[PDB]
């Protein structure tokens, strides 16, 4: 014990000495590769998540170097990590959703998303064939009863509902901003001044991408770089 | 794919099959259980690892499993594994009874297991069962009966027979003091106790330590009785009696 | 070592190998030639003898009227290719009632040999060809390999000591599109010679021919019938 | 559904998984037949003798058909399966062609049986040897038996099993017209080749009249009848 | 097509060491406490709860399977919830079958006969959870624990999880047969106080019910003050 | 590694070898290029010829996916082919079920969805291909999409696959692609293309140019053979 | 019809802290009388019966295969099943044959296992269950078992009351039946015992 | 370890190549064709004198104008014969006509390479076959021997030997053969090469000989017919 190692537990998901699954803590490091950070917050009246747009190239066509997804009209999506992957999750989070509102008539709950989608990455945990998906997955939207919601799943299987949260390489400096932020008794500025810090850039507008869904207006929608600028702008004049 | 399959159902250089008696050596390791055959019926008597600690005694037994009307059996090794197969002949006795409407008798039921268990170490790429077998019963071909079953899928019938800790020296103990053709319930019941008391190393056995049941015959009709906890306390109390005569 | 065994490992060079040893199979075969003219695509090889009172191993095999086949590598592999070619032919014959373009039985033939090259436990086709036929499109002469990939010809050589004809077809290529057909021929045998030990030479027992063109259906050569061919005699 | 290739081709072009079978039937109790010129006998070793064993279940002469039978040694689970399929197989041909099987026809069945299980996928092979005898249609008597390879044979008398090698080369020297005149002394020459490694099961089949096990009180009279005269040979 | 060979054997020791190291998941994951009262059941446990980050009301570990049974776990999460799922899937097949609800042994039964076959079948690991199953049925109620084996036990009280051996001998120097709900609830709060660290509130523990009235989760209300007495 | 055997397994760092060492497959290969303009796409790759014996024409590396869809592929050209046939079965079905062209967009996602898939298993290898998918309609405009092993799609106003793909982005770079059309952009996909030949290490190459544009009626196709030859004639003196 | 090519006649009748089950004892093939001792009713418990009118076939069908689910029922369960848990089992048994069913419509007669309440019930061939507190029937004499069971049948009888009662509905409604009788049986089911008895009755 | 169907550095399907060593380990037969048919000779083998001589069969009829010579592992070639066997009367079915000696051999060496373990219907072969064959006999081409081995290459053959001393009795048919030796010749020839080449001294009881001739059908030797060419040693 102690990082210890028997038969072949560190390449198929089987449980080493310790109890742990190696090759599921790696799909952890993989989310990492991407090089990239996101945040999420929720209030009372809206919910946001913010990224990172890194376009070094500009032979790139940058309106399809995106991150943000809509998974319904109404479940906006951030990915992190594994861009692949990525695509292949947000594909069955939308293949879900739209079979749960065939089936029973009303839209998929964001926590039932989330929850689906984390039980489907708890099957490559178990199952040694295949490997987890590199990747990480926050969902937005509007609950009827509940307001605006944040979910997170990862590659371990695990989700959560979070007041806010956080994804990628500045994940744990991302959550220390939060944290002392929550603990006194806006949501834009929260998201992006955390970001900002904790990669200590001070953005362009074209640098990052905003989701917002609000309980006035719950369809996911993605900020424009105007007015991305204008809450740019607004920060910039404390 | 290849390179991860650990190869359950091939023979070793030497003809054996490796994960077959590892499996007996888990057997090995798992609570004594014994059956002794008398003229007037049949018995088990099994250790209690379910013993004790703030357990809640819920079951019937822990390791005694009725079959049919005619038979129970009892199992030494993974007991998951033995409530799988236990499941699976309650099954093959009532597929039986469907078909021909008479019980299965005893030999058929194990001999149908033992294909079960002998298909798992040749083919499927599988891990065996890790259980040993011990069956009980009457039928109308041969009346009182006594089986031992292991994971290989190999079988025999028994007068008297052990599985699990200490098995070695529990058969040694049933050669010397078993009456071929002459024991009747009350004699095999005490034998029992004085096999079960040499066997269990821990030292001084208690009725919250040990499981019996019976099979017998009354009226036409088989019956299939678990010892209450007062019977077993009596008959340890009757072997304790015993030692001394012997000094 | 641990690239070597599946033909579903990339090695850290981008090969793979299961498909690079594939490829050596058909090196070891002995060589065949194919070229053509602008009228007639021919094939060309030399059969060998296990002893002296075998019979020479066929190399050329007929797949339609218009498409015939030369062989190196696995025999076995050969018969399979050649069963599916000869299928979609039929096949193609039986919808349309027109010959299958050469082309579009190559495509077949790549599509279908890709496919084990990606799946774990499968392994890869040990066996090269060499493909004439004639279409609207005029002769043609293809080789497909164990790669799943094909490629269009002025003419190609496949096999044991093949090189050296490639470099003689290289030398003589821009004569091809005018040839006649028994010059085009003579041109094949030569290539085909040059593969050979110094000692050893063409004969009716070691060579196969097959041709097809704008006259001629896809007919085979062996024995006394190549002897028109032979003689001939240009070397030397 | 596990489709691994068990046995395969080793560079020298041996099948181990068959050697290893093979191996398995060597650590069994020693098995022996001879065919006499109106008998067949099967005899086998011990088992364990064991005091307390209920003798009936464990014999390892078992009948296939009215005019067949077998003897194994190896894996004895494996046995019981390669026992039911030639049973089940015994009762298709009587279905399908309204004759009893010939003893050659049953071991052809039995011994491809087993090859076929060194050639498929996700099996390993049988780890048993049989020696299968019995009377044709015509009454010729027969003996033959089959390796975990699927070879089969046909034997004027053999042994399989542990000490067989032994066992054969007292076979070879002592199978003469002379021991196998009559029954008594087929019967006999069966039981001094197993007390020369080995108790003892036994078992006759006479033309027509069906399979007949003996009986230890009967067996134990050849014992005795061949231990003191291998006592006057000292 | 699947890995169809088994990921678990035995080892020449007669030990099924995949299973023993999820007993090792298990025994590095959060404490949890069943206890058997006389007119009732609790399951209590506690929630790992880094960050005030998560919204803790979101997800729950104290499950309901029926209107009369509930489950408790240590270990590994989202196999949890795969057995959750089964559980609850089992106990419907039943009721439609004998329309009556399932009693909490012939629940525990089938979960734990899942929890079998992942140990044996093809290209897959044993999970590494143990489950605590309370219920009321016949009048009377019952406490199971169910292992990575498969194999299931009937309990009075116990622990498992992190800190487990000492929360056994705490609940042994402490249980009685005769034992009211109220009174149990109050010893299955102290067990996890025995090996938590930081300080309970009733946002890091969940408190489950079992008895003639059905099986419910504690209101974060309740435990607040159950939490005033310790 | 340890550990790079199969697209199963993670790497401790977190990598998929499997996936790399594919990559790696189209880093090899000579290379080819993607320019998207004002009014359309055009494609060109630098063709090895590795024998003369070869027609001039073999192993071609654009392919028609659909009437308003070209693709231009580097790697292993057994595996592109094979993607070619999937590609072309994607926008046939696509027709068949929804009954329009499919957009490029929705194609190139598809696609890429199928090379992610063979990217998790042991039991499958990833593809050893990189390939661009070219189009253009009035209602879309000219789009150019580039998908690789791994199965990531974005899209491109440049790109460049193969062996000389970082000298071929730096000259894409010096474009003002947006405001430039079609026929001007040949010319450069010719030039830029005879920079990157490394005409010391491996002489001896065809260029193969194919478009889609207004002026093809959003028809991919071949460039005409006169207009080939001039452009490879511009790049040629312009190297001089 | 499909249910009158064997006849046949079954009934359940609820009293005082006690059940009773009847059947008919003919079996036959349309007009042809082949035996006049067959089986009908078939104990699934100590205090527990099942009565089975319709196809001779399956009524021996249903029969057994309920039974083999009944015993892996209680080997694998505590207990004896419940009357009403019985019901169930049957019901389901028959419903999965929805679109090719058993023709057969069973009577359930019991008492609570525990508590000795009274339980009856019947189904229908795809297996819909109806529970009464006084009596059920079922065969190709049900309107005269009908006729004569809403006539005799009063509330808390006596297991003695209760066996004229049942006798009297089942001999008279099955003497209007050409293709019911020759013989009837009759359990009385008590917390205490079971009395079994064959009537006198008429043979044509 | 590795899968059944990978290729060497070399090119070869390993298991081929291992399973073409086994045939070394075989018996050794000898096919000879000549004008007035083809002979068919093998070496028994006899490994104690207690195993039944005739309960070794090593030449099968196949159909009445063919039969089959085998070496290698015997109870490998049962499948093969069997299907060459269901082939010919195939054919007759279906063409009401005899089926030629290469078509047969064709056919069966078709099977060979079909082995493998993923793509896998039934469990379908697991490996190669560990025989070589030789198929003699008449069809309208005239009399006719063809030898196959477990690689599914099959070739007309003049003579043939395969086994354990075939490079040795090879080089034997080299010398003897002509094209215009009788069958009389042939047979004799064959023999006085298995007499060398055996490990056992030659007799009546330990080959078996058979031929098929243009006149007449597949006829295996009797004792009695092996005895009266025996004399001549
Ligand atoms: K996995
Ligand atoms: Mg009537
Ligand atoms: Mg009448």
């Amino acid at each position: 014990s102690r990082g210890s190692s028997a038969g072949f537990d560190r390449h198929i998901t089987i449980f080493s000495p310790e109890g742990r699954l190696y090759q599921v803590e790696y799909a952890f490091k993989a989310i990492n590769q991407g090089g990239l950070t996101s945040v999420a917050v929720r209030g009372k009246d809206c919910a946001v998540i913010v990224t990172q747009k890194k376009v070094p190239d500009k032979l790139l066509d940058s309106s399809t170097v995106t991150h943000l997804f809509k998974i319904t009209e109404n479940i906006g999506c951030v990915m992190t990590g594994m861009t692949a992957d990525s695509r292949s999750q947000v594909q069955r989070a939308r293949y879900e959703a739209a079979n749960w509102k065939y089936k029973y008539g009303y839209e998929i709950p964001v926590d039932m998303l989330c929850k689906r989608i984390a039980d489907i990455s708890q099957v490559y945990t178990q199952n040694a064939e295949m490997r987890p998906l590199g990747c990480c997955m926050i969902l937005i939207g509007i609950d009827e009863e509940q307001g605006p919601q944040v979910y997170k799943c990862d590659p371990a299987g695990y989700y959560c509902g979070f007041k806010a949260t956080a994804a990628g390489v500045k994940q744990t400096e991302s959550t220390s901003f939060l944290e002392k932020k929550v603990k006194k008794k806006q949501t834009v500025e929260t998201a992006i001044t955390c970001l900002s810090t904790v990669l200590s850039i001070d953005f362009k507008p074209s640098e990052i991408e905003v989701g917002v869904v609000t309980v006035e207006n719950p369809k996911f929608r993605i900020l424009t770089e105007a007015e991305i600028d204008a809450h740019l702008v607004a920060l910039a004049e404390r | 794919s290849r390179r991860y399959d650990s190869r359950t159902t091939i023979f070793s250089p030497e003809g054996r099959l490796y994960q077959v008696e590892y499996a007996m050596e888990a057997i090995g390791h798992a609570g004594t259980c014994l059956g002794i055959l008398a003229n007037d019926g049949v018995l088990l008597a099994a250790e209690r690892r379910n013993i004790h600690k703030l357990l809640d005694e819920v079951f019937f037994s822990e390791k005694i499993y009725k079959l049919n009307e005619d038979m129970a059996c009892s199992v030494a090794g993974i007991t998951s594994d033995a409530n799988v197969l236990t499941n699976e002949l309650r099954l093959i006795a009532q597929r039986y009874l469907l078909q021909y409407q008479e019980p299965i008798p005893c030999e058929q039921l194990v001999t149908a297991l033992c294909d079960i268990k002998q298909a798992y170490t040749q083919f499927g790429g599988k891990r065996p069962f890790g259980v040993s077998l011990l069956y009980i019963g009457w039928d109308k071909h041969y009346g009182f009966q006594l089986y031992q079953s292991d994971p290989s899928g190999n079988y025999g019938g028994w007068k008297a027979t052990c599985i699990g800790n200490n098995s070695a020296a529990a058969v040694s103990m049933l050669k010397q003091d078993y009456k071929e053709g002459e024991m009747t319930l009350k004699s095999a019941l005490a034998l029992a106790i004085k096999v079960l008391n040499k066997t269990m190393d821990v030292s001084k056995l208690s009725a919250e330590k040990v499981e019996i049941a019976t099979l017998t015959r009354e009226n036409g009709k088989t019956v299939i009785r678990v010892l209450k906890q007062k019977e077993v306390e009596q008959l340890i109390k009757k072997h304790e009696e015993e030692e001394a005569k012997a000094e | 070592n641990q690239y070597d065994n599946d033909v579903t490992v990339w090695s850290p060079q981008g090969r793979i190998h299961q498909i690079e040893y594939a490829m050596e199979a058909v090196k070891q075969g002995s060589a065949t030639v194919g070229l053509k003219s602008k009228t007639h695509a021919v094939l060309v090889a030399l059969k060998r003898a296990q002893s002296e009172l075998a019979a020479h191993q066929k190399k050329i095999l007929h797949v339609d009227n218009h498409i015939g086949i030369s062989i190196a590598g696995l025999t076995a592999d050969a018969r399979l290719l050649c069963n599916f070619m000869r299928q979609e032919c039929l096949d193609s014959r039986f919808v349309f009632d027109r010959p299958l373009p050469v082309s579009r039985l190559v495509s077949l033939i790549g599509s279908k040999t890709q496919i084990p090259t990606q799946r774990y436990g499968r392994r890869p086709y040990g066996v090269g060809l060499l493909i004439a036929g004639y279409d609207d499109m005029g002769p043609h002469i293809f080789q497909t390999c164990p790669s799943a990939n094909y490629f269009d010809c002025r003419a190609m050589s496949i096999g044991a000591r093949s090189q050296s004809a490639r470099t003689y077809l290289e030398r003589h290529m821009s004569e091809f599109m005018e040839c006649n057909l028994n010059e085009l021929v003579k041109h094949g045998l030569r290539a085909l010679r040059e593969t050979l030990p110094a000692e050893q030479d063409l004969t009716t027992k070691n060579v196969s021919i097959g041709i097809v063109g704008k006259d001629l259906e896809f007919t085979i050569y062996d024995d006394d019938d190549v002897s028109p061919f032979l003689e001939g005699l240009e070397e030397r | 559904s596990y489709d691994r290739a068990i046995t395969v081709f080793s560079p020298d072009g041996h099948l181990f998984q068959v050697e290893y079978a093979q191996e398995a039937v060597k650590k069994g109790s020693t098995a022996v037949g001879v065919r006499g010129r109106d008998i067949v006998v099967l005899g086998v070793e011990k088992k364990s003798v064991a005091k307390l064993q209920d003798e009936r279940t464990v014999r390892k002469i078992c009948a296939l058909d009215d005019n067949v039978c077998m003897a194994f040694a190896g894996l004895t689970a494996d046995a019981r399966i390669v026992i039911n399929r030639a049973r089940v197989e015994c009762q298709s041909h009587r279905l399908t062609v309204e004759d009893p099987v010939t003893v050659e026809y049953i071991t052809r069945y039995i011994a491809s049986l087993k090859q076929r299980y060194t050639q498929s996928n996700g099996r390993r092979p049988f780890g048993i040897s049989a020696l299968i005898v019995g009377f044709d249609f015509d009454g010729t008597p027969r003996l033959y038996q089959t390796d975990p390879s699927g070879t089969y044979h046909a034997w004027k008398a053999n042994a399989i099993g542990r000490g067989a090698k032994s066992v054969r080369e007292f076979l070879e020297k002592n199978y003469t017209d002379e021991a196998i005149e009559t029954d008594d002394l087929t019967i006999k020459l069966v039981i001094k080749a197993l007390l020369e490694v080995v108790n003892i099961e036994l078992a006759v089949m006479r033309r027509d009249q069906s399979l007949k096990i003996l009986n230890p009180e009967e067996i134990e009279k050849y014992v005795a009848e061949i231990e003191k005269e291998k006592e006057e040979n000292e | 097509r699947g890995y169809s060979f088994s990921l678990t054997t035995f080892s020449p020791s007669g030990k099924l060491v995949q299973i023993e190291y999820a007993l090792a998941a298990v025994a590095g994951g959060a404490p949890s406490v069943g206890i058997k009262a006389a007119n009732g059941v609790v399951l209590a446990t506690e929630k790992k709860q880094k960050s005030i980050l998560y919204d803790e009301r979101s997800v729950h570990k104290v499950e309901p399977i029926t209107k009369h049974i509930g489950l408790v776990y240590s270990g590994m999460g989202p196999d949890y919830r795969v057995l959750v799922h089964r559980a609850r899937k089992l106990a419907q097949q039943y009721y439609l079958v004998y329309q009556e609800p399932i009693p909490t042994a012939q629940l525990v039964q089938r979960v734990a006969s899942v929890m079998q076959e992942y140990t044996q079948s093809g290209g897959v690991r044993p999970f590494g959870v143990s489950l605590l199953i309370c219920g009321w049925n016949e009048g009377r109620p019952y406490l199971f624990q169910s292992d990575p084996s498969g194999a299931y036990f009937a309990w009075k009280a116990t622990a498992m999880g992190k800190n487990y051996v000492n929360g056994k001998t705490f609940l042994e120097k402490r249980y009685n047969e005769d034992l009211e709900l109220e009174d149990a609830i109050h010893t299955a709060i102290l067990t996890l106080k025995e090996s938590f660290e930081g300080q309970m509130t009733e946002d890091n523990i969940e408190v489950g019910i079992c008895n003639e009235a059905g099986f419910r989760r504690l209101t974060p209300t309740e435990v607040k003050d159950y939490l005033a007495a310790i | 590694t340890g550990y790079d055997l199969s697209a199963s397994t993670f790497s401790p760092d977190g990598r998929v070898f499997q996936v790399e060492y594919a990559m790696k497959a189209v880093e090899n290969s000579s290379t080819a290029i993607g320019i998207r303009c004002k009014d359309g796409v055009v494609f060109g790759v630098e063709k090895l010829v590795l024998s003369k014996l070869y027609e001039e024409g073999s192993n071609k590396r654009l392919f028609n996916v659909d009437r308003h869809v070209g693709m231009a592929v580097a790697g292993l050209l057994a595996d592109a082919r094979s993607l070619a046939d999937i590609a072309r079965e994607e926008a046939s079905n696509f027709r068949s079920n929804f009954g329009y062209n499919i957009p490029l967009k929705h194609l190139a996602d598809r696609v890429a969805m199928y090379v992610h898939a063979y990217t998790l298993y042991s039991a499958v290898r990833p593809f050893g291909c990189s390939f661009m998918l070219g189009s253009y309609s009035v209602n879309d405009g000219a789009q150019l999409y580039m998908i690789d092993p791994s199965g990531v799609s974005y899209g491109y106003w440049g790109c460049a696959i193969g062996k000389a793909r970082q000298a071929a982005k730096t000259e894409i770079e010096k474009l003002q692609m947006k405001e430039m059309t079609c026929r001007d952009i040949v010319k450069e996909v010719a030039k830029i293309i005879y920079i990157v030949h490394d005409e010391v290490k491996d002489k001896a190459f065809e260029l193969e140019l194919s478009w889609v544009g207004e002026l093809t009626n959003g028809r991919h196709e071949i460039v005409p053979k006169d207009i080939r030859e001039e452009a490879e004639k511009y790049a040629k003196e312009s190297l001089k | 019809s499909i249910m009158s090519y064997n006849g046949g006649a079954v009934m359940a009748m609820k009293g005082k802290n006690c059940v009773a089950i009847a059947a008919d004892r003919r079996f036959g093939i349309q007009a042809q009388m082949v035996t006049t001792d067959f089986q009908k009713i078939f104990p699934m418990g100590d205090r527990l019966y099942i009565g089975l009118a319709g196809l001779a076939t399956d009524v021996q069908t249903v029969a057994q295969r309920l039974k083999f689910r009944l015993n892996l029922y209680e080997l694998k369960e505590g207990r004896q099943i419940k009357p009403y848990t019985l019901m169930s089992m049957v019901a389901n048994l028959l419903y999965e044959k929805r679109f090719g069913p058993y023709y057969t419509e069973p009577v359930i007669a019991g008492l609570d296992p525990k508590t000795f309440k009274p339980f009856i019930c019947s189904l229908d061939l795809i297996g819909c269950p109806m529970v009464t507190d006084d009596f059920v029937v079922s065969g190709t004499c049900a309107e005269q078992m009908y006729g004569m069971c809403e006539s005799l049948w009063e509330p808390n009888m006596d297991p003695d009351h209760l066996f004229e009662t049942i006798s009297q509905a089942m001999l008279n409604a099955v003497d209007r039946d050409a293709v019911s009788g020759m013989g009837v049986i009759v359990h009385i089911i008590e917390k205490d015992k079971i009395t079994t008895r064959t009537l006198k009755a008429r043979m044509d | 370890d590795r899968g059944v169907n990978t290729f060497s550095p070399e090119g070869r399907l390993f298991q081929v190549e291992y399973a073409i060593e086994a045939i070394k380990l075989g018996s050794t037969a000898i096919g000879i064709q000549t004008s007035e048919g083809v002979c068919l000779a093998v070496e028994k083998r006899i490994t104690s004198p207690l195993m039944e001589p005739s309960s070794i069969e090593k030449i099968v009829e196949i159909d009445a104008h063919i039969g089959c010579a085998m070496s290698g592992l015997i109870a490998d070639a049962k499948t093969l014969i069997d299907k060459a066997r269901v082939e010919t009367q195939n054919h007759w079915f279906t063409y009401n006509e005899t089926m030629t000696v290469e078509s047969v051999t064709q056919a069966v060496s078709n099977l060979a390479l079909q082995f493998g373990e993923e793509d896998a219907d039934p469990g379908a072969m697991s490996r190669p076959f560990g025989v070589a064959l030789l198929f003699g006999g008449v069809d309208e081409k005239g009399p006719q021997l063809f030898h196959m081995d477990p690689s599914g290459t099959f070739v007309q053959c003049d003579a043939r030997a395969i086994g354990s001393a075939s490079e040795g009795a090879q080089s034997s048919l080299q010398e003897v053969y002509h094209k215009s030796m009788t069958l009389k010749e042939a047979i004799k020839s064959s023999l006085i090469i298995l007499k060398q080449v055996m490990e056992e001294k030659l007799n009546a009881t330990n080959i078996e000989l058979a031929t098929v001739q243009p006149g007449q059908n597949f006829h295996m030797f009797t004792k009695e017919e092996l005895e009266e060419v025996i004399k001549d040693i």
